[PDB]
């Protein structure tokens, strides 16, 4: 839960709200890098109870 | 006559260059107002995300 990547501050009143879109974009970006470093494929236990 | 000589060539150089004193002041002065404008509110609040 600790990861966090919009921040806020994308629609800023200096821009007028303009380039909102190329913030969302970098950080989805970052959220693509992080998922594919930190993949793994996990082991597999069935159970029976 | 040292101080002359600077007043008359620092004068000579501001005329030649068209720089008028006022600028040459707020190019050179050390005293500043002390309270934050509105542009560095802008910096910051762009730079913090």
């Amino acid at each position: 839960n600790g990861v966090t990547f919009i921040r806020g501050g994308a629609w800023n009143g200096t821009t007028a709200g303009l380039m909102a879109g190329e913030t969302l974009l970098l950080n989805l970006a970052e959220m693509e890098k992080v998922w594919l470093e930190r993949d793994e494929r996990a082991l597999e236990v069935t159970r029976t109870v | 006559p040292r101080l002359v000589i600077w007043l008359y060539q620092v004068t000579q150089w501001l005329t030649e260059a068209e720089i008028t004193t006022e600028a040459i002041w707020l190019l050179c002065t050390p005293e500043f107002s002390g309270n934050i404008s509105p542009e560095i509110s802008n910096l910051l609040n762009n730079l913090r995300p």
